This record gives C-alpha cells, structure tokens and sequence, in this order.
C-alpha cells in the first residue's frame, strides 16, 4: 500500500517532468497516465486481499468457539 | 488569456495553488538545522543532495495552529533567481490548469494581501483553492524588515 | 591558447564538487565497512594522490604572471610620491613569479594601501630625512617570492617605522591593558584592529575600503597570512602569503552540546582545560581565568551565541584563548575537533544583520558549522 | 504479479521514450528505473506474501490432523 | 588569460588517470560487494556524473577558434592553384567554430592533402570546365560545423568527381574482387587502401606523409571518423568528423583462449555464426566462408598471431567480417566482448618489428588487449 | 539453452546497428540491452531446470533402490 | 514464459523502431524478424515442456495412485 | 580515563604548536599524532577493565548468592 501511494507520488512528479519536456514528454505523459490507473488498481487488488483477511480471520474467529466446543464434547 | 498551471496543496485544513514553475522537488519533511535569534518565518535550513536549502514556516505565514513535525509532513522546493527554499506544508493534491475566468476575487478585505499577495479563489464544481502569488510573498515579507 | 575567466572559475568550483564527493564516498565507506580494508584504503589513497595531482595541475595552469601587478606601480608610485611632497625610489624584485589570476585580481587594494602607508605615513619629507643623516630619496621595495607551495610579496620601506611607544601610549590611554605586559606580536596585531585602525571619514563598507582591519579582511577572503615587522628608524616590512586557494580558512573546529563553531586559527592564541583554582569570579558579575598570572575575561560559547547547552555548569570542558587586537578573551566550549582548512560559505538573506558569525561551512553529511568573528564575538560581550 | 509485470513493461515504454527524446528525455529514464524498482519491490512482496500463505496452508493442514486424531480419541 | 600547451595536455592525461582510478575502484567495489547495492550504485553513479562534466568543462577549456586553420588557407589555394594552372576560389564556412588545440595542430596535415587532390586531381584546367560548360573558376569549400559532440568539417569542390570505371577497372586488372559486387561504399573503402593509395617516390614514413593510407591513420590517430562522396562531373565531398576526447579509438574487443584482442570498429562489417554447411576447404588447402553467396576467406585467429588456442576444431565460435580496401575476410574468434571505446597506448621498445598489431590497451587489473591493424593482418596471411 | 546462447549473441550485432544508427538508434539500443539482460537470466534459469532434473533423477535411483527393498521384505 | 513473452514485446518494440526508421531502418527490421521468430520458437518450447511436465506429474499421480491401491487391498 | 582524556587535549594543543612553528614543527606534529593514539589506547584499555570489573563485581553477587545458599542448605 505504501509502495502503491510512493508509485502515484512519483507519477505526480513524472507529470509535471513530462509537462517540462513538452513536446518530447508527450508520449511519456500518456505512460504517466497509466502508471497512476496502475497505482489505483494495486491498491484495489492490496485491499481486495485485506477483505479475504478479514473474512479468514473471522473463520479463526469462529473455529476458536468451535474448538473450545471440540474440547469440552 | 492563456491558461495558467498550478500545483495544488493543504495547509490548516484548506486547500491552497501556487505556480507551477517555480516548483523544483517535492519531498518529506525531515529534521530541520537551527540557527539562534533567526526571524519566526524561517524555520532553519537543511541539505538536499549536497545542497543547503532554507525552509520556511507558511503555517505562521498565514496565522495557522498547526504543529511542526506533527501536522505537516511534505516540503515544496522553490527556486526564485539564485535563491532556493522549502516551503513547509501538509501535503500535495494534484497539479491543476486554470483559465482566467474561473478565478474568483479573494474574500480579504486587506487591500495588498488581497491583489498582490492573493491572487483569487480557483473554482472546481464550487470547490475553492486559494491561489497564492509566491513570488510577492517571498520577495515582499522576507525583506520588509 | 587563451580563454575566458569564468571558465577556470567554473573548473575550481567542479574540482570543489568533486572533493567533496570524494568525501561523500568516504563517509558512505566508512559506514558500509569493506571487508578488504587494504584494498579499500589503497583504492581511495590513489583516488586522494590522483586528486591531489589533478588540483595541482589546474592550479599549474591558472599561474599568471605577477609583472602584471608590478608594472602598474612606478607610475602610481611616482605621481603619489609627487603629491605628497616625497623624493621616493621603487625597486620591484620577483616581477616574473607566478600565481593565480583571482589572487591578481584581489591583492591589488591591500597591496596599494600598503603602499599609500609607505608614501604617507613611512617615508619622511627629503629635508626631514636628510636631517635625520639618511638619503633624502626613500626607498621603497616590493619583492615576490615562492615559498613552500605559496607565494610571499613583502612590502618594505627605509622609512621612520611603527612608533611603538605611541601606540602603547594610544593604548594606555583607551585602558586596553598595561603597556608592560604588551609584547612586540601583540602590538603587531593591535594594528589591525577594527577600533585602532579606522578611517577618518564615515562611509559605507568596500573591498576598496580604507583602513588596516579591510587589509586583514581582504587577505583572510584568500585564505593567506599577513605580517607586520617595523623598526624604529629602519622602516617597516609587511609580508602577505597566499596558498593555492579558493576561499578556504585555516580553524579550529569546536563544539558546545551538539552545535558546531568554527574559530579562525589566526585569532586562536592556545587552548587549555582550566582549574577550579584559577576561575576568578571577579567584581560585576563577570567571570575571570588567570592564564600564567594573566587575568582574561571567561566566556561561555552556547550563552553568547543564544543556543541550548547541555545542561553542565562542572568545570570540565576546554578554554580556547582568542585575541582582539591587543585584548585577550578566554572561550569556553565542550570539546576541541581541531584544526581544519574548511571552505567558506556565504550566509546569505536570511542572515542580514546577524554581527557575531561573518559566514558557514558544511560539514559531514550535511552538519552546518558557523564561522566566529572574534572580535564582533568580543563587541557582543561588551554589547 | 501481473501489475508488477505490467509496470515493468511501462518502466520499459518509459526507457524508449527516454532514449528518443535524448537530453529532454534524462529526467525520463530516472522515472523509468525508480518506477522499475517499485516493481521489483512490489515483487519481492509477493513473493514473502505466497511463502507465507504456503506455510500458513501447511500449519492449517496440520490442524486438521489434529482434530482427526483428538476426533478418534 | 593565457597558458602554456603541455599544462592541459597534462590535465588531460591526468583526468584520464581518474577514469581509470574509477574503474579501478569499481573493479574493487564489485568484488568486495557492499550491503546497501543502491547506495553503493547512487553514490558511484554522483561520481561518474561529476566526472563526465568535470571531463566536459575541460574540453570546453581546451576550445580554439577554426579561424587559426582556415585563415591559412586562402593563400595557399591561391598560389597552389597558379602553379598547377588552375583558376580557383575559396570559400570557408564556419570560421566562428570551436575545437580542440591538440585537433588544430593534427587537422593541417590531412586537410592540406584533401586541398592539394582538389587542386590537382579534382578541378580541372580553365578552359577544359569551359569545354564542358561550367564556370572555368573552380569553388573550393571547406565547411565546419558543430555535430552532436563532434565537429564535422567537411572538404567539397565543384570538380570532376572520382572516376567509378576506372577504378573498377584498376581493380579488376589487378583481381581485387569482380566488379560488379562492387557497392558504391566499397569503392569509397577502396580509396584509403594502402596497396591502392600509394605515393610515386619512394622516402621514410610520416605523419606529414603522401597518400590515403596516411589521412585515414591521422584521422584514426584523433579517435575520427572520416568519408568520401563523390559524383562524376559535380565534384568530391570529403567529410572529417572529430569527436570531444583523448586518443581513443572505438573497437570491437574479443578473446581466442584467454587472449585479448581488439579490432578496430570501423573496419568491422559485420559478425556472425558460422554453420558447417556454408565452410568450404577450397583447393590451395585454405578455407572459405559463404556469406550472402559470396565466398569470404577465413582466418582462425589464435593461428595468424602465433598464440596457444583453446584445443577447438569444432565450429562454435564467432566469426567477424573484416574489410581490407575492397577486400573482404573473416576472422574466427571463440567469444565477443562487444564494442568498446579503448585508450591507444604505445607498443614502444621491445615490438619495434612487430607488424600485424599497431597499438595496446589495458584492461580490468592489468590486462593486456591487443589492437589489430587490419590491412597488415591480411598482409600477415598472404605472406 | 542453446536458444538463449544465440538471442545473446544477437544482442551484441545489434548493439553495434544501433550505436552506427548513433541518435536514432537509442531506441534500438535499449532493446538490445534488454534481451542482452533477458538472454544472461535465460541461462541461469536453464541451468537451475537441469540441477532440479539431476536431483530428480537421484531421487529416481533412490526409489528403485527401495523398490527393490520393498521385493526384498 | 515470461521472459518469451516480454521477449516478443521487445520484438514489437523492435519491429516499431524499424518502421520508425523507415528506408533507413530495414537492417533494424531483420533483427527484430529474429528477435520475433526466437519469441515464437521458446514460446513453443515453453508450451512443451510445460505440457511434458503435466504429463510426467501425472505419471507420478498414476504411480502414487497404485502404491495406495495396493497398500488397502 | 581523566589523564587519558588530558593527554588527548594535550595533543590537539601541540598540533596547534605544530603548525604555528611550521617546518621546525614537522616531527612535533608525527610526536603529537602518535600521543593522539596513545591517549584513545589508554581510554580504550580504561573502559576495557570497567567492563572486567562490572562481570567481576557481578561475579560477586553470584559469589555471595551461592555462599549465602551453602550457609542456608
């Protein structure tokens, strides 16, 4: 998540170089523009993990009940 | 006119412009090298890659209560002349294009704080960012005294 | 082949950029730790010897001439001579040595001053002179020397000298101390004092300026020595040598907690750790050290600069002694660094009207250490 | 992985474009290696995250065997 | 201000001393392997930077004037052109261009001996452009112009042009090579050759020599790059390309066993793979390569300089394709190094009659690499 | 592994078309650097493929050992 | 694979440039004809030797599947 | 550790001695430099037997622990 945010960081900074450059940072600007959708869709996918975490430990949640029941039956 | 370029920034829970040339690097706040009985505005100086870069307070520039190294993490580096500086601020939003026309008037009564020193209010979908004539404000405020 | 100024300036302040990037690499070494340490220190001592050839080199081409400064002299001399009722002969030795374009462009208001001194003040009328039994003809040397990787131009009259007795009665007169206790160095350096030496007009301050503390200033800005030998009588001697140099100063580097201050080695008498026994806690609320049966004035470093110090008023840190003019001062710092030739860098805007610090080096990684006036640090103490 | 991936191949787009634009591209190709090194990282994460999850996998399979034996008992 | 020449030819050996201290250092550096590679890398790649404009500053230093070569040359052409019947004008382009004095002093020579073939060779008598109905006043331009890092001077006249049959001609009459698989850059090759450029008198060899032979290695012996176009009947255009540095020289590095050598870019066409099929042991027990259809001798290099090989009958090395004049051969070598920008040290003493080998590099530790003289090299397998 | 002996091979001719091509092969350039570093990883992937097989086969002569053990009990 | 395949993009990246060099740019194009046809034949390869690997674990599978089948009779 | 730390301030004051007397004081500065040394030699071997005596005085207290244990048992 960290290395997500330092990537769209970079490519705010990579704009403005490409801006700079003008007519030679026009096809760099367009890379630029993915490198931000890519940024925004790594931290997507990180997240789309920390919800199966979520629901994964909820599953230890649950299974600790079950097996204090394992022990007692 | 032609459109004009701003890079987009907060300082005290608002959101502030200023022009887009002028800027050099951004970067993170990192410890900052005292000097004694130095003018309230110049928080001291730090290197940057071999360089020795002043930085200053824009927090007690524009009368806000946030705190050093707690609340504000990112520093600006401006280049004016022969003259580079940090500008300390919270953070960094976007780089922005904004025509003429969609800069409103500044609220302040202060006729050259006003005009000279604030440049207006850009408006995005009725949104404000306070757009700041850095080039005055350094050149003015740091030689009037 | 001839080129442009600007350009050989520029190759200095690269060959700068790369000592100092050869520190960088250092201090990134040292810290990384090599296992081949013999490798390691072979590798950066033949970068050092290379480096040390490359400067040299670029020095090497940078020598000019001194017949340039020289040859403008017989006729400022003669004509000055004229309008101050002299008879004055110039003997100009040394003429085709050599040295830098930028020391050329900077010795020439010292060295004229020097000699306005000798028209002036050192060499009497012809009448006078030849009523003393000397030539009623002056004369006046200008000699230039190489000396051990430096260059010494002496300025030398038959004049009437420095009177010794009057300047310790000017002395004696202002209170500075007892005219006994002042030995002949001492009174050399009194002379370059910033209140002893001044101009009789007010004006705005000049590298052009008038006065012996401007002299002094202008010889510090190339890193050099100057000196002053005078008999009565006999005429005077003043002896300028300057380094292969950019503006680099000869100090010694102190610290008071972690704040870090560089004193000029040439206002530096000695340094010592001083005994309970011999602070004197004198009358005013002043503090005294005896040093040798002397009584000097103890100063506090972080106190008088207005930085936190750390936290010890235990006697246990270093006194360095530090003379303005004829008067002694006694600084007392945490720990001595030792001396070092650091380059010297300008303070800038922010800085203005700051009076104790005349500029700032860089040390480290980054680590800003500030460069004493001792005698603004002494006009501070009595502020 | 696939982003990671993918960001390399932007890192590489960003590399020609630099090549091309010459003396206006220099800024470029810093953009290009810094993007290529958060690629790399972003990796390497990976990489730690999946022995992990195997690991964690192997620890799971050992507490069914567990409960098996304790079910047998 | 002005310098003498041998302080920054000095300075110039001297930066090239830290270039190698570099590398030497970074030969070290990779084999004692530091724990932080990107510190290590961002600290070794500020000093290569600094090095690189260090390097760029000096040369920028070194800058003269094209004018102290053109301004010579009016005069020249003039009475060059009156005593070989000639009605020419000169016009010179480029005066206001910059380059190195070491490049001015070794530019003459080859320049005046492209003059000279204009003025003979290439402008024709008065009256005989007349007859073929151009003006009878010949143009003569030489042309400077800065080139991405080089300075491009070029040599044009308006004359008749080299004659393309008659030198098929002279080729075929001595069996070169067929004249119809000829290109027209072939036979611009042709032209340096040494067998093909040969002076009438015989005398002693010189860097103020007669022949092609001598302008291609005065260029070479710059680090240059040097062309020939030519049209029948409008005139020749001779281009010198002249880069920013020492003597070096642009190279192919490669290996037989352990053994290092280097052939010179230039004459490199191409290199390749060769399979089973396309080698043929021809009759005269010396074997061929097909390229394109074309059969190409081929040379085993460990073999010509009489060096141990790696005990390797079978193909599975790499074969280079070398030209020599209008004569292509290929040379078979076990590894490629790649290209390689070299410094061109002297053989001296001990090699004095060493012919198929004109200079040495060095590399990694200590190294030896050896620099091929490819028109002697085909000699060597000749004789 | 033989493959990836020649793409290495090719990317040396290639570098000098491209360094001929001088300016306006720094495209080509980069490309060629790119395989050159693809063709070196290639190698060292293929030698780790035939230390795995080695193991493999090792392995395989172990089994049939204990095969043969096996008809023995 | 993915070295062929970010192989094959350096093809097309080759094939681009040759065609950006236009007249001056067939010997670029050769190349990257090479640098293409190599693509195709390791991806191929790598399509094979994946193949022979799933067959291999599979007659390992069968192998397994006979030491279980006869270790419950 | 105090005559150590004297010495070592010492020798800073003789460099500066040193390099007042210039080429007469060129084999002072070698004399200096080496007491320079001697004083971290004498500082280093000082705090070398206070970490000795802090394991000797705890060695003590263990000592002392197991006669008070002899006298109890």
């Amino acid at each position: 998540d960290g290395i997500a945010f330092q990537t769209n960081i970079l490519a705010l900074n990579a704009a403005v170089e490409a801006a700079r450059a003008g007519e030679q940072g026009r096809g760099f600007a367009v890379v630029a523009g993915e490198v931000r959708n890519l940024a925004q869709r790594s931290a997507q996918a990180a997240r789309e993990i920390k919800s199966l975490i979520e629901d994964s430990v909820g599953k230890v949640d649950v299974g600790s009940t079950l097996v204090e029941s394992a022990g007692e039956t | 006119p032609s459109g004009q370029e701003f890079l987009v920034f907060t300082l005290g829970d608002e959101e502030y412009g200023i022009d887009i040339l002028k800027v050099q690097e951004i970067r993170g706040y990192d410890q900052v090298t005292r000097i004694a009985n130095t003018p309230a505005f110049i928080k001291g100086v730090t290197n940057l890659r071999g360089v020795i870069v002043p930085i200053v307070d824009l927090r007690i520039k524009f009368s806000q209560v946030d705190v050093d190294y707690n609340d504000n993490t990112v520093v600006i580096v401006l280049n004016l002349g022969q003259r580079v500086v940090g500008i300390v601020v919270d953070g960094v939003s976007d780089v922005l294009s904004l025509t003429a026309e969609q800069i409103r008037p500044a609220p302040e009564f202060a006729v050259t704080l006003s005009t000279e020193y604030l440049t207006g209010l850009g408006a995005l979908g009725d949104r404000m960012l306070i757009l700041v004539n850095i080039e005055k404000l350094l050149n003015s405020e740091e030689m009037a005294l | 082949i001839r080129v442009a100024v600007e350009k050989v300036d520029q190759l200095i302040n690269l060959v700068g950029e790369l000592v100092i990037t050869q520190s960088m690499l250092a201090q990134r070494s040292s810290e990384l730790d090599p296992v081949n340490h013999g490798d390691l220190i072979t590798s950066m001592g033949q970068l050092q010897r290379n480096a040390r050839d490359l400067q040299e080199s670029v020095m090497s081409i940078r020598m000019m001439p001194m017949e340039y400064v020289f040859s403008r002299y017989p006729r400022l001399v003669r004509d000055l001579a004229g309008k101050l009722g002299k008879q004055v002969e110039l003997t100009l030795v040394g003429s085709s040595t050599e040295l830098d374009k930028s020391l050329i462009e900077r010795i020439i208001d010292p060295l004229t001053h020097l000699v306005r001194n000798s028209l002036d003040h050192g060499i009497e009328l012809p009448e006078k002179r030849l009523a003393a039994g000397k030539n009623s003809v002056g004369n006046l040397i200008l000699s230039a020397e190489h000396q051990g990787g430096n260059i010494c131009i002496e300025v030398t009259d038959d004049g009437a000298g420095l009177n010794r007795e009057r300047i310790l009665a000017k002395a004696a007169s202002q209170g500075l101390t007892v005219s006994e206790n002042m030995s002949d160095d001492e009174v050399a350096m009194l002379i370059f004092a910033p209140g002893f030496s001044t101009a009789e007009q007010v004006t705005d301050v000049s590298g052009r300026g008038v006065g012996m503390d401007v002299v002094k200033r202008n010889i510090q800005k190339m890193g050099g020595h100057v000196e002053i030998q005078s008999k009565q009588g006999t005429g005077t001697t003043i002896r300028i040598l300057l380094p292969l140099t950019l503006a680099i100063l000869d100090g010694m580097s102190v610290r008071v907690a972690d704040e870090v201050f560089i004193l000029p080695l040439n206002a530096v008498m000695e340094s010592l750790q001083p005994r309970e026994a011999d602070l004197h806690p004198l009358a005013g609320g002043e503090r005294v050290l005896e040093v040798r049966g002397e009584y000097l004035p103890i100063v506090e470093l972080w106190k008088v600069f207005n930085v936190a110090g750390a936290k010890t008023e235990a006697t246990q840190g270093i006194v360095v002694i530090l003379q303005s003019g004829g008067r002694r001062y006694a600084l007392l710092v945490d720990q001595l660094i030792g001396q070092h030739q650091v380059v010297v860098k300008n303070l800038e805007s922010n800085y203005r009207k700051v009076p104790g610090i005349s500029a700032a080096t860089i040390l480290g990684d980054g680590s800003v250490a500030l460069i004493v006036d001792v005698s603004a640090l002494q006009a501070i103490n009595r502020e």
